[PDB]
């Protein structure tokens, strides 16, 4: 790779510059120069490599919503290839993210992760890419990539049932995320509902346990949980 | 519109 | 180049698409390769490729910014090289789109360009491009870096006051930019102050000739001229 | 800080 020459604790350096600098591109490059070095990440730096993606493909979904609203509507009842070519684009460009992303998590980050905290994060990603894939997915393989997103996350959801406290910023994210997968891909309301209100009632309960900056974090997610839940109800 | 964990910006 | 084979009115149609979709490396480069079909420019095109560009080089100088502060902060009195090799990245990948963007106006967009409202742009454009070098140059150039914008900003001036009303939108920003180099380049705070308000002194009075739209238009950049002036006095 | 245009976003 194009960082194989540079130190692993430069890159982690740099990918934290770039985040100051908004330079997301960069601290994902950063980033995965730093996974390819083949040793496993600590949390921040897992922090790390998930905002930098995240950024990235985030521009790259607002863009592709962008230009599929346009080509829907040039296709209504009542202009060339252009708006199909430029969304076609965008969407080649963002499913190469997601298959570096999920190479990085099966090459060989997943398998070497054995805490809780490590592996539900990764699995959770996982998840994540394969949904951001299945937005934009149509062919044949559009029910594998949902079952692919379904699987990943429901292993996260298992091992963060049983080796994390309803509280686990990590474990709220995954269910906030896996919710809006049942929502807005499997076509599954009631289920989203379900877990984001089971999910927030449990934190809810365990929240007497953590000192004012754990409670401080675990609310945040939280109440992410509850404005989808108010937008589905 | 609905959130997701991580956010961008 | 690699648009070379697009249309050029599916590369313009395409830099539309992308300025809604908020995608400007894509805009700036669909604009690129419209520039190099040879044709000259209409003024909704112009503005294309000045916008374009501008959200190009302007994350591009947000981000040295930043990273030129944590540089100065980490050699004051009181952590490796990682901080200036990643501001040099910064740093030449800001010199290679500016140098690209002067490149167009060299071939051959300002020697085709005989209206004022084109020459003008084109020359403006040209100024503010050697500008950007200019606030990162530090060699033996710097100097000739600072006397090109100069050079391009004043030939722009003279022609906007001799073909061009002092409404003009071009004019105004022209004249807006032409002042912050004094201000902030060259080191002539009175000469940018004396421009700004000359500028918006003889706009305010031919503000009568003008319809409520082209009112409108002058008056925002006005505004400008006088918030540069609130905060310079 | 002081206004240049075209200006970004
Ligand atoms: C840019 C990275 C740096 C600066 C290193 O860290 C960002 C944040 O990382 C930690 O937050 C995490 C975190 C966020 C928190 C909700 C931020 O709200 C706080 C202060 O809790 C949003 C980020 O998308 C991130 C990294 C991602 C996730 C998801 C990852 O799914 C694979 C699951 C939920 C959540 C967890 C992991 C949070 O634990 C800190 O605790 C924060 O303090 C700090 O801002
Ligand atoms: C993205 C491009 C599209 C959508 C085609 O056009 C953008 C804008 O182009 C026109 O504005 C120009 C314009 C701006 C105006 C101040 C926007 O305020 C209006 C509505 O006046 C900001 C842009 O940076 C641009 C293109 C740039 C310039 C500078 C170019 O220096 C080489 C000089 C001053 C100014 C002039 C040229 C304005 O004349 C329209 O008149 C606007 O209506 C429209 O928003
Ligand atoms: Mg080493
Ligand atoms: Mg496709
Ligand atoms: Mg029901
Ligand atoms: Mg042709
Ligand atoms: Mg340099
Ligand atoms: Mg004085």
């Amino acid at each position: 790779g194009a960082m194989g020459s540079m130190e692993r604790a430069s890159l982690i350096q740099k990918a934290k510059l770039a985040e100051q600098a908004e330079r997301y591109e960069d601290m994902a490059a950063f980033m995965k120069g730093a996974v390819e070095k083949g040793e496993e990440l600590s949390c921040e730096e897992r922090n790390l490599l998930s905002v930098a993606y995240k950024n990235v493909v985030g521009g790259q979904r607002a863009a592709w919503r962008v230009l599929s609203s346009i080509e829907q509507k040039s296709n209504e009842e009542g202009k060339g290839p252009e708006v199909r070519e430029y969304r076609e684009k965008v969407e080649t460009e963002l499913q190469g993210v997601c298959d570096t992303v999920l190479g990085l998590l099966d090459s060989h980050l997943i398998k070497e992760a054995g805490d809780a905290e490590s592996r539900v994060f990764y699995l959770k990603m996982k998840g994540d890419y394969y949904r951001y894939l299945a937005e934009v997915a149509t062919g044949d393989d559009k029910k594998r990539i949902i079952d692919s997103a379904r699987s990943a996350y429901q292993e996260a959801m298992d091992i963060s049932k049983k080796e994390m406290p309803p509280t686990n910023p990590i474990r709220l994210g995954l269910a906030l995320n896996f919710s809006v997968f049942h929502y807005e891909i499997a076509n599954s309301p009631e289920e989203a509902i379900s877990l984001a209100k089971t999910t927030f009632d449990e934190a809810m309960a365990d929240l007497h346990t953590l000192s004012e900056d754990s409670y401080k974090d675990s609310t945040l997610i939280m109440q992410l949980l509850r404005d989808n839940l108010t937008l589905w109800t | 519109r609905r959130a997701t964990v991580p956010w961008s910006h």
